[PDB]
């Protein structure tokens, strides 16, 4: 329940309450026919694409219920936090018909209310990286929605007092836009501080207590405490609420959120920056699914080691070629992943792919190809940074590796085009004096001929007719993997954001980023592990 | 604007051209007429944006109001003297000299209709014979399958091919034989009148103002008479004891949107002055060139009311005669069950989802049908598709001068509780005692204190909320403008957009502004006592157990937590200011209760359906900790009253001016002469 992505969203969890039986009689003693209701795990409804369609394919299925009826959308909250990239919101429907099925005699047996809807949270560019130094707060809300039981006390009390408004919590799921006592303009905020020392985020989930005349100032209530393990762009952990709520409010809070979540807390900063972030749980009863955001306060103070890209340094990538030719970045699960595998791909038809030896797991790179605007040919450079603890700058290090080649339309050619899938690096650590073979036609001479990829501080350029230019970037344990793009491969390149003059950063739609160069015609991604 | 006429008698369409023609000679509007041979292609053409109006009697109104064209009268026309004038006209039986028949012995005999599905010739006669045609019918239409009853039959306009007997009597002479036509020698009330003069058949089905439309001879009268429903027949001109049916009148009629009361309202105004009964001879629109009668528009007649902005042919056609146009074209033994389904009528969801609950519990005994506001809920339980309803004092009275009855009455707690009272059924109702409280924090105000501040009440058209403060208010400035009073308030049910609703909050995205429903959270009762609690407005105007049920947190939400009752007093109408908890000295007025507004159909029914699944079922005496909860319960004041401890025994008070006690009434008659209401006047149309 914790394989994580990029949205997802619980729907409203509608009880049984039709008490006459299937057929038969009123099932014996009063009751209705689901007297409880707990949620499952068949329902985290995962999303894709962008925000809108991700919020258009939940409208759609409430659509699909019914045509009619108006959404009330989150909206009209979270513009007070102002939120960029990853939202935890929600939507609800009340103009619902509600279902009925009856019996031949008369009868009924099934009758469900009409309140429809989901609670969601959607998250954008997972982060790659993360502020490293000191420690960082983040301030934004939550949304949660719970089980929907039949008495939640055993007195039946209006379901009007413990929160809601009528009829939700006590005959659907209890949730949060449809919850009526908090400070009413601004109900659920809450706060994360996160400590990279220790790789470690804890952070504080508010629920605002209620003020008689609208003047005074609140009255924070603390309502789930998060303690999460870091793992790059995800982190792992437990939700789990304070004790404040068992000994004061035993009535009203200590009876939704009353269970842990333990290793049942997601959750990923989004963001290329980690300065935003989503997460979910859902309490091990089963009985409060939960999402939650923040964002930076906006005062980006930086990091010393620049791991979060977005006004720092990359430490790790997925780079993906467009549509039929440019190159552009898809967000970053973190993770490092295939030859003539023919079977389908998440791009929608059967990917018929043919990557090659698999013995250097931890950086990708390739060929990935997926036959039934259009998607032709697809080279990608998926690679996760170093892991900064097995072994430092001090060494020596012989790499050979991964190599592909692409033009674009023209024929193309394959890893065994060097004769060898070889990709030679030479390096000395204590030096960082990056050099070696990428072949074009055969050997080094005849290739293109720029070596000692001296690396400064962070930022680099491995190379391996004059003033060429190549990148690349670390992978495997430490400084142990290599590999990168030739950022020679048109008037624009691959790799890094394309060389195509400097003009505007993609502010329209001619993709005119960075400085400019002379045109060949001929691109590569290479890659490489360590030998000894 | 062109507007255009719908003929249907293009032979006779002469009524038409001099109309346009002697309008042009004058100035002319750019009419026209767009004919066809029958009038569903008229209903259809105007549906279609083909033309404008044609006037149709009951069943046709009918028929040209259902989907998918939905037609809506404007003018409703009128019939009578100039001095004494009326828009019921009747429909009756005329008969041979002797014949010796009455209405139930009617097995072969030869009849004269006047038209399929009209409310003299068709709708009303076999409704009124139907208990002996005897017709299982689900196939077998009534047209003749059935009206085997008569072996000799004519009605013109039916399907000829069809069936033997439905045009034999009618004297066609060729395909006519059976028209709908201009040329059917026996068409309208003087064809199926003739078609007894003739002899030809006995039972003529038509109007009565016919027998002395054309029986000139002031003699000939006295064979021809009237055949009546009460087993007898009687001389004619006391049709007043011998009418068949109270139908309304043909109404002239145009699209849904678009309509244009206005328009046509205006044209058809100077026509009514310039050309109306008694006047010029310039083609007056009352007459005819001999030898026909009616011609597509109606004759013998003086004007036509206007018909208001609220009517929709459901509401036109009464509540009899549609119950009648519909309980025929359904079997038996399923129009039976319609005469025993309490269809409850709910306002705005929450209430509609507490009545589905119920409608499952209920034994499919009683099912709900919901509407937006009371306004609209009066407006199905007129047309037929609700049966009932309950509502505040000043609800009774808009909705009993609309033609409904009180049935039962939510027999409030009255301040002398002292106990559970079992017997509750039959405790006659005591009013409730409605008040102005007000936060003693602020101690300036007195009772001249109330204008120009801030204040909110709970309702709009209740008798405790707008109509027992700003009644007295009124009575003692004569200004009856009334958002002058205050600068700001809430009033839950007005304009939206006036100074008079800006302290409203709504609902939780805060879009539902002073919406008589449950979703202004400053409405109702507790609304307005929200409202002034929270601090926005000074006094408040509410029922005095609010204030009690609203401290010691007694609604256990936020806003009714932390509150005290030694924190509010009342006002007065001197000045003082006492404590609250013995407001029978100090109040601001008495006010009678709500109640459970009906028909006169299906009230004998009302107390076989309330008083036995209220009384059991129902909140103290059978069940309902678990299962109905039909009152205070999980939820809070929908559909009833949260103080609603029984329902009544009204004790004779159906006549509402019996009810309401005559000194309200009086006073919602002075306050209701500076405003209006959608309704009111419509349904006071609706009485003419
Ligand atoms: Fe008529």
């Amino acid at each position: 329940v914790n394989r994580p992505a990029v949205g997802a969203a619980m729907r409203l969890l509608r009880r049984n309450t039709a008490f006459h039986r299937e057929d038969g009689t009123a099932i014996p003693d009063s009751k209705q026919a689901e007297e409880k209701l707990s949620f499952k795990e068949g329902d985290v409804l995962f999303l894709y694409g962008s925000k809108g369609n991700k919020l258009q394919q939940l409208k759609s299925e409430i659509h699909k219920r019914d045509s009619d009826v108006e959404i009330r959308t989150s909206e009209k909250e979270n513009k007070k936090y102002g939120y960029e990239f990853v939202d935890a919101g929600y939507v609800y429907t009340k103009n619902g018909k509600d279902e009925i099925e009856q019996n031949s005699g008369g009868k009924r047996f099934t009758h469900r209310f009409g309140y429809d809807g989901f609670v969601y949270y959607s998250g954008e560019r997972p982060s790659q990286s993360l502020p490293s130094a000191g420690t960082v707060k983040y301030f934004g809300n939550w949304q949660y929605m719970t089980d929907a039981k039949r008495h939640r006390t055993g007195k039946a009390v209006a379901s009007d007092d413990l929160g809601y408004i009528t009829f939700y919590g006590n005959d659907i799921g209890a949730t949060s836009y449809a919850a009526k006592d908090a400070d009413d303009r601004e109900k659920h905020p809450a706060e994360y501080t996160v400590d990279f020392d220790k790789k470690i985020l804890k952070g504080e989930l508010i629920k605002n207590q209620y003020v008689q005349k609208k003047n005074d100032p609140k009255k924070p209530l603390t309502i789930y405490n998060i303690t999460a393990d870091l793992n790059g762009n995800r982190f792992t952990g437990s939700a789990k609420v304070n004790t404040e709520v068992k000994t004061r409010h035993a009535d009203k809070e200590y009876l939704f959120f009353h269970t842990d979540a333990d290793q049942r807390l997601e959750g990923g900063f989004f963001g290329d920056n980690g300065e935003e972030l989503a997460g979910r749980f859902i309490s091990n009863d089963n009985g409060v699914f939960g999402v939650f955001a923040g964002k930076q306060k906006t005062n980006a103070s930086g990091t010393n080691p620049a791991m979060p890209f977005g006004k720092h340094t990359k430490i790790l990538d997925s780079l993906k070629i467009s549509v039929d030719f440019e190159v552009s970045t898809m967000p970053d699960f973190g993770h490092p992943d295939s030859k003539e595998k023919t079977i389908d791909l998440a791009d929608g038809r059967k990917m018929t792919v043919s990557a090659c030896c698999d013995f250097l797991t931890y950086v990708k790179l390739g060929r990935i190809k997926t036959e039934r605007k259009g998607r032709d040919i697809d080279l990608f450079l998926k690679g996760i940074r170093t892991a900064e603890a097995d072994i430092p700058k001090t060494g020596t290090a012989h790499y050979t590796g991964t190599w592909e080649a692409r033009i674009g339309e023209p024929i193309q050619w394959d890893n065994k085009a060097d004769k060898a899938a070889k990709a030679e690096f030479d390096v000395d650590f204590g030096n960082k004096s990056i050099s070696g073979t990428l072949t074009e036609q055969n050997g080094v001479e005849p290739a293109f001929r720029i070596e000692n990829g001296v690396i400064e501080g962070n930022g680099f350029h491995a190379t391996a007719a004059d003033n060429l230019l190549v990148t690349g970037g670390f992978y495997g344990p430490q400084a142990a993997e290599l590999g990168g793009t030739i950022f020679n491969k048109d008037g624009k390149s691959l790799g890094i954001t394309e060389d195509i003059e400097n003009e505007v950063e993609n502010e329209a739609d001619v993709g005119e980023q960075l400085e400019p160069e002379v045109k060949p015609q001929f691109g590569v991604v290479f890659g490489a592990k360590k030998d000894n | 604007r062109s507007v255009q006429w719908c003929a249907v008698s293009q032979p006779e369409a002469t009524k038409c051209f001099q109309w346009q023609r002697n309008m042009r000679k004058v100035r002319g509007p750019p009419v026209s007429c767009i004919k066809r041979d029958s009038p569903i292609q008229c209903i259809q053409a105007i549906a279609e944006n083909r033309a404008d109006a044609v006037t149709l009697d009951g069943g046709f109104i009918y028929e040209a109001g259902l989907a998918p064209y939905k037609l809506r009268p404007v003018a409703a026309e009128v019939y009578g003297t100039e001095r004494q004038p009326r828009t019921h006209y009747y429909a009756v039986a005329v008969v041979k000299k002797g014949g010796s028949f009455q209405l139930n012995e009617l097995q072969g005999l030869k009849s004269c209709h006047t038209g399929l599905r009209r409310t003299a010739g068709w709708n009303v006669p076999i409704g009124t014979l139907r208990p002996f045609l005897n017709w299982t019918g689900p196939p077998e239409p009534i047209e003749a399958a059935v009206a085997r009853f008569f072996s000799a039959s004519c009605v013109p306009g039916a399907d000829k091919g069809q069936f033997p007997n439905l045009c034999r009597l009618c004297a066609g002479t060729g395909e006519n034989k059976c028209a709908f036509s201009s040329q059917e020698p026996y068409f309208s009330y003087s064809g199926a009148f003739k078609c007894l003069r003739d002899g030809a058949g006995d039972v003529a089905f038509i109007r009565e103002s016919t027998v002395f439309e054309d029986l000139s001879d002031e003699a000939e009268r006295d064979e021809y008479e009237l055949l009546c429903p009460d087993n007898t027949r009687k001389p004619v001109d006391k049709f007043k004891d011998c009418h068949l049916a109270r139908v309304p009148s043909h109404a002239v009629v145009a699209r849904s949107v678009n309509g244009k009361e206005d328009a046509i309202w205006n044209l058809l105004r100077q026509a009514q002055e310039k050309f109306g009964k008694d006047k010029s001879p310039k083609f007056q629109l009352f007459g005819s060139p001999s030898g026909q009668k009616d011609l597509l528009f109606k004759d013998s007649a003086i004007g036509f009311s206007r018909v208001p902005p609220r009517i929709d042919s459901g509401l036109y056609l009464g509540s009899g005669y549609f119950t009648a146009i519909q309980n025929l074209r359904k079997s038996e033994e399923e129009v039976a069950a319609r005469r025993a389904r309490v269809v409850w009528c709910a306002v705005g969801e929450q209430e509609l989802r507490k009545c589905n609950q119920w409608s499952g519990l209920s034994e499919g005994s009683v099912t709900c049908s919901s509407a937006s506001t009371t306004e609209d809920c009066i407006a199905l339980v007129l047309k037929g598709e609700a049966d009932a309803m309950s509502l505040d004092g000043g609800y009774v009275y808009t909705a009993g001068k609309c033609g409904l009855v009180p049935v039962l009455a939510e027999n409030y707690k009255s301040q002398q509780s002292s106990d559970p009272d079992p017997n509750c059924v039959d405790r006659p109702v005591e009013g409730y005692l409605a008040v102005a409280v007000v936060r003693r924090s602020d101690t300036s105000l007195t009772w001249n204190s109330v204008k120009g501040k801030k204040s909110c009440h709970t309702a709009v058209d209740r008798t405790a909320g707008w109509n027992i403060p700003m009644g007295l208010l009124f009575n003692q400035t004569g200004s009856c403008k009334f958002d002058e009073y205050f600068s700001q308030s809430c009033a839950p049910g007005s304009d939206p957009r006036s100074n008079l609703c800006a302290l409203c909050i709504g609902d939780e995205q805060g879009e539902n502004k002073c919406v008589p429903n449950s979703n202004e959270r400053y409405y109702g009762y507790t609304g307005a006592f929200r409202c002034l609690a929270e601090n926005a407005g000074d006094v408040a105007f509410v029922k005095d157990v609010t204030v009690l049920q609203n401290t010691d947190g007694n609604n256990n939400e936020a806003w009714a937590k932390d509150l005290k009752l030694a924190d509010f007093a009342l006002l007065c109408l001197d000045g003082k200011r006492k404590p609250v908890t013995e407001a029978r000295s100090c109040h601001l007025a008495m006010a009678p209760n709500h109640a459970v507004v009906s028909r006169m159909d299906k009230v004998e029914r009302l107390k076989q359906v309330l008083l036995h699944q209220q009384a059991k079922f129902g909140r103290n005496g059978s069940d309902c900790p678990d299962k109905f909860c039909l009152f205070q319960s999980e939820t809070k004041n929908l559909l009833f009253n949260d103080n609603t401890e029984c329902l009544a025994r009204l004790h004779g008070k159906t006549t509402y001016e019996k009810y309401l006690g005559p000194q309200y009434v009086a006073g919602i008659t002075n306050l209701k002469k500076c405003s209006t209401s959608p309704l009111l006047e419509a349904c006071e149309f609706l009485r003419k």
